[PDB]
């Protein structure tokens, strides 16, 4: 039944007061996108900050398993829109948050379904 | 005048005419640094500037386009050029990326090792290269030409690259290959490519557009790089930010460039015509494979 919980030790390693996962890599762009949240090409718009998918990544960056049946990263080869606010911290907020399935929106900072 | 709204400064044809001596590269704003937009990474900026300028040019661009990129790795343990390369070109190009140690990227295979492990079974439509040997840095006597990873690169351009191909290889003031210089004779033109944001330095990225598989120009690489060394000494380059702000026409355009097998035999005029105009790469469309070889010891 063990396995490692990158995800709770990092939420952990947050709560208490320690630095965020640095070198995520912010993309030049136009911020004149469509704001969705994970996408084939940045797509910032003027309240977001678009990053290399793998390099906000917990589990690419810990060189750790992918957690699901099938090793899959959601992120790699990808682009993800953090909001502007929220961008000294990617991994977290991508550990931390979810995209609306029917949008494509981050549920909570763009997606209006609700 | 308007140089610094440009992505960077190509090498002017003249300058590659000459017949210089190599001297000691001394550049009146040697170790000052360009202000980047907040948050930007000096290599996104570098190579956002570097696939601006290869905007300007005719890179044969086919449907499922293949890139490889070496030296892609940082000590950061990410791949920021891979990131801007896969932002560049079309959705669904093959982006292969490599470095001699680890990192994470968002290219869709990697292969870690010394590059002169990497084999593949197929050709390439671009080849980027930012390898550079730390120990470069460690210069005792006269700047010759280096072998080490130039060597690889020569011959894998010259084993792997599509007729049509091009490619873009970081050079420095002692990191450089005579034969490498030599091989831009072999695409339909050629240049050295200084980005504006890192006008400071001695590095360039030298680009061979629509490769030949044959000599068009013979080029003495030992003058050509002292040619290129003249032309930095005596050509200050202001640093600059500014292209990295106008992203609206960044994308490399989607040319769908045809792709045909033709043996020895069939490269005539007409075709050497069409590859030296970016309108034709010559390849193999079979799967792209790919490894590197472990060596096994105890
Ligand atoms: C051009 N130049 C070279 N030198 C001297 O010659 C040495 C070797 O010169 P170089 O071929 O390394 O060129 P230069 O210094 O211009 O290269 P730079 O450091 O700008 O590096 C260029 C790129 O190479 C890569 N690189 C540099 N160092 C490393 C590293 N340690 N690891 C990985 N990549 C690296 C990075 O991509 C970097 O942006 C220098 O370390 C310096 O003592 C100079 N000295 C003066 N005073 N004025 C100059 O103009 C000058
Ligand atoms: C300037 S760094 C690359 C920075 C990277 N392109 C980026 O996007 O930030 C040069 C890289 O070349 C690699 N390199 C040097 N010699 C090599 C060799 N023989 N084989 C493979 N990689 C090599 C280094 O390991 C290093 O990560
Ligand atoms: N392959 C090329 N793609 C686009 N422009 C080129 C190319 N080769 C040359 N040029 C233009 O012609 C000059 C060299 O002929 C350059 O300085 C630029 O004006
Ligand atoms: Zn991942
Ligand atoms: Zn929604």
């Amino acid at each position: 039944a063990f396995a490692v919980d990158a995800a709770k030790a990092y939420k952990d390693y947050l709560a208490s007061g320690g630095q965020p996962i640095t070198n995520c890599v912010k993309m030049l762009c136009t911020h004149t996108g469509t704001g969705q949240a994970i996408t084939v090409t940045p797509e910032a718009n003027m309240d977001q900050e678009s990053f290399g998918g793998a390099s906000c990544c917990l589990y690419c960056r810990c060189h750790i398993d992918h957690p699901n049946p099938k090793g899959f990263c959601d992120l790699k080869g990808k682009y993800v829109q953090i909001p502007t606010t929220c961008a000294n911290d990617p991994v977290g907020f991508t550990l931390k948050n979810t995209v609306c399935t029917v949008c494509g929106m981050w549920k909570g900072y763009g997606c209006s379904c609700d | 005048s308007s140089q610094a709204w440009q992505p960077g400064v190509a090498m002017p044809n003249l300058y590659k005419m000459q017949r210089m001596l190599l001297e000691k590269c001394d550049l009146q704003n040697y170790g000052d640094s360009a202000t980047l937009p907040k948050g930007i990474m000096m290599n996104v900026a570098k190579y956002t500037q570097l696939c601006q300028y290869l905007n300007t040019l005719t890179l044969a661009v086919p449907y499922n386009m293949r890139v490889i990129h070496f030296g892609a790795g940082s000590d950061k343990g990410v791949a920021p050029g891979t990131a801007v390369l896969r932002q560049w070109l079309p959705t669904g190009t093959l982006l292969v990326d490599s470095d001699l140690n680890d990192f994470v990227s968002d290219a869709d295979s990697t292969l870690i090792g010394d590059c002169a492990t990497v084999h593949t079974a197929n050709k390439w439509d671009l080849i980027i290269s930012d390898m550079y040997d730390p120990k470069t840095k460690n210069v005792t006597k006269e700047n010759d030409s280096k072998e080490g990873f130039f060597t690889y690169i020569c011959g894998f351009i010259q084993q792997k690259l599509a007729l049509g191909g091009s490619v873009a290889i970081k050079i420095t003031e002692h990191s450089w290959n005579a034969d490498l210089y030599k091989l831009m004779g072999h695409f339909a033109w050629w240049t050295a490519f200084v980005t504006n944001v890192n006008a400071s330095s001695s590095e360039a990225f030298l680009i061979g557009c629509n490769y030949l598989g044959k000599p068009r120009e013979q080029i003495d690489g030992y003058v050509m790089h002292a040619n290129y060394i003249f032309w930095r000494n005596t050509n200050p380059i202001q640093l600059s930010s500014y292209s990295l702000f106008d992203m609206s026409k960044f994308p490399l355009k989607l040319r769908g460039t045809a792709v045909m097998s033709l043996k020895e035999g069939q490269i005539n005029d007409m075709i050497l015509s069409l590859l030296s105009k970016g309108r034709l790469i010559i390849r193999e469309n079979n799967r792209v494979v790919i490894s590197s070889d472990v060596l096994v010891n105890n």
